């Protein structure tokens, strides 16, 4: 862009070296797509995912989280709550991550959980479900490219997005981009309620308590630093409910944020301030 | 009748230092480049 050119002009020296590694055939067509969504309140969100991840067994599911810390926490959580998953977070060896992705790519079933920015540069295989549990970092890229990789080369998989009842303006954005939507509802009685076991586990296990706190802080901070602040605003988020989703009775302390001129005051013209 | 003067009070000397344009800031209009500070 012009701002990128301006930044390269102020930063780089007069003589640059311009290197082009980019595909020219970007298929960003706005009609051949179908994005499914499910409206779920915060305090039940993970529970719905857990129920989904226990009902869509014997299938291929990719789940996207906003942060690596929440991926690590949910990996340990699903290890204890007897649901087998595979994890791709940036605290492991690169070799471990490549072997795990290779094992997931050559399996009949199973689910892999990772970050959306971590799987942005990943050859996504044919999967039945692509689930966006957390808000997408790049909504345009998510919708177009992740929906195209979710539809697949063969029989059509589906791309589900988890929406709270305070981020529904995203649907209005999907109305403006002329993208067909599909609404998924769920019965309340078919949610596997493991909330009491989750809270007992968080209250008794020190490592899982630390991981839950780190994942909660990472989720809040990634939600705060969001490009679409109109759709995803931290100030509209109920912290008690989302901490209950993470498994807390009380929400741990986080920082959401992180007239007249003087009479007779003329602008400064000299002096040194450090 | 004429008048004579008898001195009353303050005998004091004012060395000019600076004259600014603003109320207590603003650009410098006059600067005395002779002043030797105590």
């Amino acid at each position: 862009t012009t701002k990128v050119e301006d930044l390269a002009r102020i930063s780089l020296r007069p003589g640059p070296l311009y290197i082009n590694v980019d595909e020219e055939k970007k298929y960003s067509t706005v009609e051949g797509l179908e994005q499914g969504y499910v409206v779920v309140e915060a305090d039940k969100r993970f529970l719905l995912l857990f129920s989904f991840l226990k009902k869509m067994a014997k299938k291929k599911i990719i789940v996207f989280f906003s942060s690596c810390n929440s991926v690590k926490y949910y990996s340990e959580l699903l290890q204890y709550i007897d649901l087998p998953v595979l994890d791709l977070h940036g605290k492991q060896k690169q070799q471990k991550r490549t072997n795990t992705f290779f094992e997931f790519c050559n399996a009949k079933s199973g689910t892999l959980i990772c970050t959306d920015v971590a799987a942005r540069g990943l050859d996504i295989p044919q999967v039945d479900w692509i689930v966006q549990f957390d808000p997408p970092d790049d909504p345009r890229d998510y919708i177009h490219r992740v929906g195209r990789t979710a539809r697949g080369n063969n029989g059509k998989g589906r791309s589900l997005l988890f929406l709270q009842p305070c981020e529904l303006g995203f649907l209005a954005h999907l109305k403006a981009a002329k993208v067909p939507v599909v609404e998924y509802d769920f019965p309340k009685n078919k949610i596997l309620n493991v909330q009491s076991q989750l809270e007992k586990l968080i209250s008794t296990n020190y490592y899982l308590n630390q991981s839950a706190k780190e994942g909660y802080r990472s989720y809040i901070h990634a939600y705060a630093s969001h490009s679409l602040r109109s759709v995803f605003d931290v100030h509209k988020l109920d912290l008690v409910k989302v901490a209950k989703s993470f498994g807390f009775s009380t929400p741990p302390r986080v920082d959401i944020t992180l007239g007249r001129r003087a009479y007779g005051s003329q602008p400064r013209q000299g002096g040194r301030y450090k | 009748t004429d008048i004579n003067l008898i001195e009353i009070g303050p005998r004091f000397v004012l060395t000019p230092i600076i004259i600014q344009e603003g109320s207590f800031g603003g650009p410098i209009l006059y600067e005395n480049k002779r002043f030797i500070s105590p």
